[PDB]
C-alpha cells in the first residue's frame, strides 16, 4: 500500500526500489502573444528517479522536441514518464530491477501500471509523504545539464556525493530531504547558506559542498532555521 | 404458450417469473407457471419465508424441453427436472390446468419489457456461462462467484462471464498504452467483439444475462460484468452506430425494470457519472440518461 511514516525505515532495506518524481518532466514560462492572447513555451524537463538506499539518480532529460505537435501535454507528460521509467527497467540487469516503484504523485499510478504489465512482480505504490523532489532544478549542476541538452538524454548521478562513507543511508536520505525542502521553501536563502563560506567547494564529481561531519551539523541547523521562519511567515503563526 | 407444472410448494416462498413475483404459503395447493410466452428464454426464482438468504432460480426455454419444479426435503430448494416422457408430462399440466391450480404468466398484450430486457439473450449462450451440461436450464444464485472474482473457489458452481479487465496486457497492445488505456476501441472492436464475442449480438446477450442475474439474485459479480461491459463500450471512441443506437435502448429498459429502492446497491456511481458525463459516448445515450436523471438524480 502507501509509503507513510509508518514504513519510512522500508526505504533503507535491501529490497531494491525507486522513487519516481515527474513535478520536473513538462515545464513551461506562461507568456503574452503580440494579439494579448496567453502562450505557454516549453523548456527542457527531467524525470527524477532516484535508489534512496544507494543514491543512485537516473536522471532522464525531458527534451522540448518531445512535445512537438502532442496535445493535453499535461496528461501525455505522465504516460511519457511511465514509457521512460518502464524502458530504464528493462535496460537495467534483471538483479538491478527494482522490487517497487515508489511515485510522488498519485496521478502516476495508472500510466506506470500499465507501461510495467510485464513487469507483474514489480510493485507500484504512492506515498503519503509530501516529498521536496520538484526542487531537484534547485541543485546547479542538474539544472545545468537539463537546460544544456539539446536531444533526450539520461545522465547518472548519486545524489548523496560520497556521504553513504561516513552515515547511513537513512540519515543520507534525511539530509537530502532537509536540503531539497530548504530550496524549495526559499532558494535564496538556501543556496547563501550553502555558499556562504567561499573555502568550501563542490567537488569537480560531486553535487554538494564538501563539509566536514562538523559543518555538516551547523548547516543543517541553518536549513531548519530556514523552514520554520517560511512557515511563520506562510501562516503568521 | 408453455407450462412448468409444480410437483407441490412444502414450503413458504416467493416464486419469481421473470419480472413477475407471487408468495405461496407452506402446503398451498400451488401447481405451476401456465402460459409463458414462446420465443423468449425466462427466469424462475425463488426466495424462501425463513431465509431471505440466497434467491436462487433457473434459466429455461421451454422449446428445448418439458420442465417441471419440484422441492427437495433433502438440500432445502425447489429443483428444476426435465420430464422426458412427453404423454405424462401433457397429462400432469391437462389435469393441473382442469383444476385451475397454476397462476398465469400475467403479460400485458401492450408490454415490451421482457423482450426488451431479453432480446440478445440465448439460452446457448447462458449454458456456456453456466457450465451444467447434463441439464437444459441453468441454476444461479446469489452467492455464485465469477471466473474473474476466483482469479483474485470451486470452479464447477462458477459465472464463466468473459473477463474484462481494463489493466491487462489482452487490453493494451505493447507501444500503445497511452492510446489503448484511454480509447479501449481496439479492446472493444478487435479483441472482444471480433476476436471472442464474433458480434454485437453475444455481447450484448452476456451484459443483458449479467444484468438480470445481478436483479434477480442481487449477484454482485454479475453487476461487476455488466457495468464493466457498459465501461468498456462508453470508454471507447469509436463505436458502431447500430450499436450506440441498441446500447440505449438496453440500457433504458434496465433502469426502467430496476427496483427504485434497489439502486443503492445496484448501480455503481463512478461508472454511471463517467459514461453519462465524461466518457466518448456521453451524449450518446439520450434515453437513458433522461431516464438516469428522472429516477436516480440522487446517485449522479
Amino acid at each position: 500500500g502507501a509509503m507513510n511514516s509508518s514504513n519510512y525505515a522500508e526505504l533503507f532495506n535491501n529490497d531494491i526500489k525507486l522513487f519516481v518524481d515527474d513535478t520536473n518532466v513538462y515545464r513551461v514560462t506562461v507568456h503574452k502573444t503580440f494579439e494579448g492572447n496567453v502562450a505557454t513555451k516549453a523548456i527542457n524537463g527531467c524525470i527524477f528517479t532516484l535508489n534512496p538506499k544507494t543514491g543512485h539518480l537516473f536522471l532522464k532529460i525531458i527534451h522540448t522536441s518531445v512535445w512537438a505537435g502532442q496535445k493535453r501535454l499535461s496528461q501525455l507528460a505522465k504516460w511519457k514518464t511511465a514509457e521512460e521509467v518502464s524502458a530504464l527497467v528493462r535496460s537495467l540487469p534483471k538483479e538491478e530491477q527494482p522490487k517497487q516503484i515508489i511515485v510522488t504523485r498519485k496521478a502516476m499510478l495508472d500510466p506506470l501500471e500499465v507501461h510495467m504489465l510485464d513487469f507483474p512482480n514489480i510493485a507500484i505504490r504512492p506515498t503519503e509523504l509530501r516529498l521536496p523532489f520538484s526542487a531537484a532544478m534547485s541543485i546547479d549542476k542538474l539544472s545545468d545539464v537539463v537546460m544544456k541538452a539539446t536531444e533526450p538524454q539520461m545522465v547518472l548521478f548519486n545524489i548523496y556525493d560520497d556521504w553513504l562513507d561516513r552515515i547511513s543511508s537513512y540519515t543520507a536520505f534525511s539530509r537530502l530531504t532537509l536540503l531539497l525542502r530548504a530550496l524549495k521553501t526559499n532558494e535564496e536563502s538556501a543556496k547563501m547558506i550553502l555558499l556562504s563560506d567561499p573555502t568550501i567547494t563542490i567537488k569537480s564529481y560531486h553535487l554538494w559542498p564538501s563539509f566536514t561531519d562538523e559543518q555538516w551539523i551547523t548547516i543543517e541547523s541553518q536549513m531548519r532555521d530556514l523552514i520554520l521562519t517560511e512557515y511563520g511567515r506562510k501562516y503568521n503563526v | 404458450m408453455n407450462t412448468v407444472p409444480f410437483t407441490s410448494a412444502p414450503i413458504e416462498v416467493t416464486i419469481g417469473i421473470d419480472q413477475y413475483s407471487f408468495n405461496v404459503k407452506e402446503n398451498q395447493p400451488f401447481h405451476g407457471i401456465k402460459d409463458i410466452p414462446i420465443g423468449h428464454v425466462h427466469v424462475i426464482h425463488f426466495q424462501h419465508a425463513d431465509n431471505s438468504s440466497m434467491r436462487y432460480g433457473y434459466w429455461f426455454d421451454c422449446r428445448m424441453g418439458n420442465f417441471y419444479i419440484q422441492y427437495d426435503p433433502k438440500d432445502g430448494l425447489y429443483k428444476m427436472m426435465e420430464e422426458r416422457d412427453g404423454a405424462k408430462f401433457e397429462n400432469i399440466v391437462h389435469n393441473f390446468k382442469e383444476r385451475q391450480m397454476m397462476v398465469s404468466y400475467p403479460k400485458i398484450d401492450e408490454d415490451d419489457t421482457w423482450y426488451n430486457l431479453t432480446e440478445f439473450v440465448q439460452m446457448d449462450k447462458i449454458r456456456k456461462i453456466v457450465r451444467k451440461d447434463e441439464n437444459q436450464f441453468s441454476y444461479v444464485d446469489s452467492s455464485m462467484t465469477t471466473v474473474q472474482e476466483n482469479e483474485l473457489s470451486d470452479p464447477a458452481h462458477s459465472l464463466n462471464y468473459t473477463v474484462i479487465n481494463f489493466k491487462s496486457r489482452e487490453a493494451i497492445r505493447p507501444g500503445h498504452e497511452m492510446e489503448d488505456f484511454l480509447d479501449k476501441s481496439y479492446y472493444l472492436n478487435t479483441v472482444m467483439l471480433q476476436g471472442i464475442f464474433k458480434n454485437s449480438s453475444n455481447y450484448f446477450g452476456e451484459l443483458q444475462f449479467a444484468f438480470l442475474n445481478a436483479m434477480f439474485f442481487g449477484n454482485y459479480g454479475s453487476s461487476l460484468q455488466w457495468h464493466a461491459m457498459i465501461e468498456l463500450i462508453c470508454s471507447s471512441a469509436t463505436v458502431p452506430k447500430h450499436m450506440l443506437d441498441k446500447l440505449d435502448e438496453i440500457l433504458y429498459y434496465q433502469i426502467k425494470t430496476l427496483p427504485e429502492q434497489y439502486s443503492d446497491i445496484l448501480l455503481n456511481e463512478r461508472v454511471w457519472n463517467i459514461c453519462l458525463y465524461s466518457s466518448f459516448q456521453k451524449n450518446s445515450l439520450h434515453n437513458t440518461e433522461k431516464i438516469m436523471e428522472n429516477k436516480y438524480p440522487e446517485l449522479l
